[PDB]
């Protein structure tokens, strides 16, 4: 993919791929509260990195319009206002407030640098995709069993992770405050580059904490001691050995002489932990801090941030942010994802059922039945 | 003395309806019903706590009697806006307000000035100049509204000074169609001569009262005058209380033959009660058991019902606190009448006279005149009248005694649904 | 010190008597104010005519309040002094505006904290056992709480239920707390 | 219910919402004003020198109480007239010294300290039973698991409460509260989330009702301030609410 011919192809795609009816569908939300298409923020990126905001549209005719017309790089979408953002300037100070808007995760690979060894910083493998594919699970879990979140859009970010879209009009409505609870109750992995042990189970599990280690569990293997290989030679496995207490230390090290394979491994340092009770729970912690997501609390607490918008163009990997199917979550690819520069080469191959002929289909699709369930749940209500 | 020896006993001063015969008779309260009227305001039936009155309290009274009269009368002319008093106004307005005088002393067409209510002048004034104005009659506390034009900003012409529009009469039941004519005898203190305390005129109206048998007695006060020369100068040797009861003793046992319905009015000159307007009734006399159907304490003023009629009556000398201060372009007395009836409160002079004390909440609460009474009692020290004011048949009896002189009484039958006459006949008599 | 005193003039002698408390004199000389007249040639004791001192005392409090209704309002500026009867609908955040300046606030020449004062100190002036307790001192209550003064008190009692009445229709001993809080 | 009583004082405790309309006395509400700020007084006091969770700081409270008649203890009777006298003191105080304590932020912050340290004694003197009437009478609706729920969730419900054990978790019974609610539980992870509802034992429960208390109370205390130019031309209360705070007791 060439990015000089990225300003050739965003207009062809913002005039015959973009599916600006489901995405009105969508931020519209079933017309019930009067202003709400009209009062969502918007931001655009131009070329050269120009910066506007506080866009606001009437109708779905409007945002094609004027999308049309900027052909922006980056498009972002922010909260529900009190006023139409547009007029932001009119509005009487202290009287322009963010009011509502999803509830929203985001999941980046560049956060897991310190715990992954076949990447590093925008790179990205098969190798490491899997500790997305385990974020999605334990978080969308939660989100549905302990919180009861209903409507919940999992969309790849383009290059380094994905975001979440938690929907439902209770998600919508929460407090600056109750965000920053949500955030803090799915948080686990807590620290910077200066600590190393950054997880510290108590002695009694919670449940939520129990039903996130079944999870990682499944995966473990495959990840960490197959693909990984957390404890290939010393200048890995020796980290490990620095999150566990010295006194086995030494124990370990020639255990790990003597072992061929980082399974061997793993067991070994199993039974040894398990030899050694209060510390019962340190394999626990040493999987949390390879496999639990980091989340940045500072995107989730926030009403006025502003994310990634779904179905953008990613400036430099070209990659679509398509929707990601819960059910096929084991199948994704973050490679085979279309770019822009395929879906045009699929367009100009052949009016509102010209996506149906590019690869970008299968996640219109899916985006087309989350919104069917945001229909029915806004109807049956 | 003088009064004793008197000759024109019994004289007819003043007749208006039918003819009747020079005798009367009533049925003794036999077939009759006398009640406070009805209406949506409680009536004044206790004493109300009194001699604390905030200045935004007044404020907010006069301000909202202002609006309420504005909002009946625009209503009824399909006025479109009001427009605030104190504004300039080159094109012809129409302003809402209450008029007054510019200083002390008493009103005159060059010292009229026209104060608006808070929701449309914020309380503003202005002075009016009656030049353009070809037929007015005004007092002060008037709720008017004018066209006019202020072209200076500093004094409103008026050129249109719209009527006042008296409340609707009262629509009888049916439940009093077959009730017979009933006979009212109503008389205004002073009861004795200025030199005595004897109660001589009240002795003969009583006798009067047992001879004629009317079916109700009406008893507007002072009954113990505050301006009778032995009270003012100490020369009593009882108590007030005493007196006053030794009065209703002699009214209510008096009247025992008569079996007639006694409504008592107190006045503002009744030294022993509470001096305060609206004036609550009187509570120091508690009647015999064979009487307590018989007699009504009522409030000063008070809308009573008689089988449907409604009468209204004030012990307040209303005529003459308006005519000291009414101005008009070019009679007297008709024209206070139908301002009374009009404003549709029973005291609607601002600010009153000297000699009475109004609190402006139970002013508020217990003023308004609900309907347009059939007949309204109003004594005066000027000359008795019975006059026609809108349909509205207004006795002045005046006062029993007149110094060392005696005074009169009147008399009137009252039947609902006659012929609107509801009342058949009605006379200023002598004592 | 601002409240009129109770002046009665004696039937008999026709002197007048001011009258700022219950007791008269000191030490075992002190009796009742009402008991003997001000005038020394004078025999008649007040407390003979209590029907007549019961009289003055209505009309007194008559007058106070006829004083109070009569609503009379003086403008705050010395070099304005307005003096009218006629409340202006025009206020300011003091209170009512003069309509002659345009610029001061009218304030009540009697306002209700005079009267309720008035009607305090004519209560105080008949208070037996307040004067009693406070005002009379050791020996003093000692020779006023014994016989040949018993009918003296129970006429001040009496005189006493007369302003206690009065300040019973009040509004200046009743709280509303609906305009309090609202 | 002698002469003039009626359900207007269900409950002891009381968010103090609804102002009082009766006409009182003024000697009556002298003495209201006084006592309350005694009470109040007391309360700082015992606060500077106990920690307040200390077995001295109830007894003194308690005695403080006792000595003023303010309602502090249930009674599982009925409402007996002197108890609905009680409450009615109560009632009609608070808002005098609302009165009394708006004109400044120092007072507003001072007074509202003191009411809420007040409001948590006697919550902590509150019966099972008796809370969740005052929980229900307030429609604050803070709920009831059944037995077959806290069965089919009992091995979650021992992972989620800290410190209990088996048979005395066999012995509790939980409530079910919208999460938005539980926010300080929820963060820290100290309590089972299940389908949006938090499982919150019979300790804790107090500082939620606090924190609607306050806010509540913060909201009046404005609008009073909003509200003092009604006040300060009655004479007769201007001594004392403008001096109320610097009063000897
Ligand atoms: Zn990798
Ligand atoms: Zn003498
Ligand atoms: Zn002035």
């Amino acid at each position: 993919y060439d990015p000089a011919s990225l300003p050739d192809v965003l207009p062809l795609y913002y005039r015959r791929l973009f599916p600006f009816y489901q995405y009105f569908r969508w931020l519209n939300y079933g017309g019930v509260v009067k202003n709400y298409f009209q009062h969502r923020e918007f931001s655009f990126t131009l070329k050269d990195d120009v910066y506007v905001r506080y866009q606001s549209f009437n109708n779905q005719s409007e945002l094609e319009k004027e999308m049309q017309k900027m052909c922006p790089y980056k498009i972002d979408i922010g909260a529900v206002y009190s006023h139409r953002p547009s007029l932001h300037n009119t509005v009487k100070s202290g009287t322009f407030q963010a009011q509502e808007k999803e509830l929203v995760f985001d999941i980046d690979m560049t956060d897991y640098d310190d715990v992954r060894r076949c990447c590093s910083s925008a790179d990205i493998c098969p190798k490491c995709w899997t500790l997305m594919t385990i974020a999605v699970r334990i978080l969308d879990r939660a989100l549905a069993e302990d919180f009861g979140f209903k409507h919940r859009l999992w969309v790849y970010s383009g290059r380094r992770g994905v975001h979440c879209w938690v929907c439902d009009d209770s998600a919508r409505k929460l407090s600056q405050a109750e965000r920053s609870a949500v955030a803090e109750y799915l948080s686990v992995v807590k620290g910077g580059e200066e600590t190393i042990k950054k997880v510290q189970l108590p002695e009694t599990i919670h449940p939520f904490i129990g039903k996130s280690l079944k999870m990682v569990e499944r995966y473990f293997e495959k990840y960490a001691l197959v693909d990984q290989d957390i404890l290939e030679n010393k200048q890995c496995w020796d980290k490990v050995i620095a999150l566990v207490p010295e006194v086995a230390r030494e124990s370990l090290l020639r255990e790990f002489s003597k072992a061929r394979s980082s399974v061997e491994r793993w067991d070994k340092l199993s039974s040894c932990l398990e030899a050694t009770r209060r510390y019962s729970n340190i394999p626990k912690e040493i999987m949390l801090q390879f496999c639990y997501p980091r989340l940045d609390v500072n995107v989730s607490k926030g009403l006025n941030h502003l994310l990634k918008s779904p179905f953008s163009v990613h400036p430099k990997t070209g990659r679509i942010s398509v929707p990601i199917d819960c059910k096929k979550l084991d199948q994704f690819d973050p490679f085979s994802v279309p770019t822009i520069s395929l879906i045009c080469s699929e367009l100009d191959n052949v009016r509102t059922r010209d996506y149906k002929r590019t690869s970008l289909a299968p996640y219109i699709k899916v985006f087309e039945q989350f919104l069917d369930k945001l229909d029915q749940s806004r109807k049956g209500e | 003395q003088k009064y004793g020896s008197r000759t024109n006993r019994g004289e007819v001063v003043t007749t208006y309806g039918e003819l009747q015969g020079t005798t009367w008779n009533g049925g003794s309260g036999s077939n009759t019903n006398v009640e406070l009227f009805t209406s949506l305001d409680e009536p004044l039936t206790k004493m109300y706590k009194f001699m604390f009155q905030k200045l935004m309290d007044i404020r907010e009274v006069v301000s909202i009697k202002i609006e309420e009269l504005g909002a009946s009368l625009k209503d009824h002319f399909q006025i479109d806006e009001f427009t605030s008093v104190s504004l300039p106004a080159q094109e012809t307005v129409t302003v809402l307000g209450q008029i007054g005088c510019d200083s002390n002393g008493k009103l005159n067409s060059k010292s009229v000035i026209l104060e608006g209510d808070r929701e449309h002048s914020a309380g503003m004034q202005v002075p009016v100049d009656l030049s353009e104005l070809k037929d007015y009659s005004l007092f002060p506390g008037q709720v008017v509204i004018m066209e006019g034009t202020n072209s200076t900003g500093r004094r409103f012409v008026p050129t249109k000074l719209y009527e006042g529009v008296p409340l609707p009469f009262h629509q009888p039941s049916k439940e009093f169609e077959e009730c017979p004519q009933q006979m009212v005898i109503t008389a205004c203190g002073p009861f004795t001569t200025s030199d005595t305390i004897t109660y001589d005129a009240l002795k003969d109206l009583i006798d009067i009262v047992n001879r004629d048998r009317p079916d109700i007695c009406i008893l507007l006060g002072p009954f113990l005058d505050a301006k009778h020369e032995q009270i003012e100068n100490l020369q009593l040797t009882v108590t007030f209380e005493d007196v006053f009861k030794r009065c209703l003793k002699m009214i209510i046992e008096g009247t025992r033959p008569s079996g007639c319905h006694l409504v008592i009015v107190p006045s503002l000159r009744d030294v022993h009660h509470d001096p305060v307007y609206p004036q609550p009734p009187f509570s120091c006399f508690e009647p015999a058991k064979e009487d307590k159907e018989r007699v009504h304490f009522v409030a000063d003023p008070c809308t009573l019902s008689v089988n449907g009629v409604v009468i209204g009556m004030t012990s307040t000398d209303l005529l003459f606190h308006m005519g000291a201060e009414e101005i008009s372009s070019s009679d007297r007395f008709s024209r206070i009448l139908r301002h009374i009836l009009t404003q549709r409160s029973y005291y609607p002079l601002y600010p009153p006279n000297e000699e009475i004390n109004i609190d402006y909440e139970a002013l508020y609460s217990y003023t308004p005149m609900p309907v347009t009474p059939d007949v309204f009692i109003v004594p005066s020290e000027l000359r008795y009248f019975i006059k026609d004011v809108t349909g509205c048949i207004c006795i002045n009896p005046g006062r029993l005694t007149k110094g060392l002189v005696g005074g009169t009484y009147a008399r009137f039958l009252v039947k609902s649904g006659a012929m609107r006459s509801t009342c058949i006949s009605a006379q200023v008599v002598r004592v | 010190r601002d409240c009129e005193r109770f002046k009665f003039f004696c039937p008999k002698c026709g002197t007048e008597n001011i009258y700022d408390n219950v007791f008269d004199g000191s030490g075992l000389q002190i009796e009742p104010g009402l008991k003997r007249c001000s005038k020394p040639e004078c025999d008649a004791s007040p407390l003979d005519y209590v029907i007549q001192v019961h009289n003055k005392l209505l009309l007194d409090i008559r007058r106070y309040i006829k004083k109070y209704y009569s609503g009379w309002l003086v403008c705050e500026e010395k070099t304005c002094q307005n003096r009218t009867r006629r409340l202006p609908l025009s206020f300011s955040r003091n209170g009512p505006i003069c309509q002659a300046c345009s610029k001061a606030t009218l304030r009540s020449e009697y306002p209700e904290k005079a009267l309720y004062t008035q009607l305090c100190f004519y209560r105080f002036i008949f208070d037996w056992d307040y004067a009693l307790e406070k005002v009379v001192s050791e020996q003093e209550r000692g020779h006023l709480k014994k016989k040949l003064f018993q009918e003296s008190e129970n006429q001040y009692k009496k005189l006493k239920s007369t302003v206690d009445q009065v300040l019973s229709r009040s509004g200046y001993s009743e709280v509303n707390l609906s305009k309090l809080f609202q | 219910t002698g002469d003039r009583k009626g359900d207007l004082y269900p409950s002891s405790l009381q968010f103090y919402q609804h102002p009082p309309t009766e006409n009182i006395s003024l000697i009556e509400f002298e003495t209201f004003a006084i006592e309350r700020l005694k009470l109040l007084k007391a309360v700082e006091n015992l606060g500077v020198s106990y920690v307040k969770n200390s077995e001295e700081y109830s007894k003194k409270l308690e005695l403080e109480l006792r000595k003023l008649k303010f309602p502090y203890r249930p009674l599982h009777e009925e409402i007996s007239d002197d108890v609905y006298d009680l409450r009615r003191k109560d009632h009609i105080s608070h808002f005098i010294l609302r009165l009394a304590y708006c004109q400044s932020e120092d007072l507003r912050r001072w007074f509202i300290q003191q009411e809420m340290d007040l409001f948590k004694f006697r919550f902590g003197l509150l019966t099972k039973e008796s809370v969740q009437e005052f929980l229900k009478l307030n429609d604050l609706q803070y709920v009831a698991i059944s037995e077959d729920e806290k069965n089919m969730h009992k091995e979650d419900l021992m992972n989620s409460s800290f410190g209990l054990s088996l048979t005395k978790m066999e012995d509790t019974e939980f409530y079910k509260v919208p999460f938005q609610a539980a926010l300080d539980l929820v963060r820290p992870r100290k309590v089972f989330l299940w389908r949006g509802f938090a499982f919150i034992p019979h300790k804790d429960i107090v500082s939620i009702v606090l924190n609607d208390f306050r806010a509540k109370l913060s909201k009046a205390l404005a609008l009073s301030a909003r509200s003092l130019p009604v006040v300060q031309s009655d004479e007769r209360l201007q001594p004392l609410l403008n001096h109320l705070s610097h009063s000897y007791i």
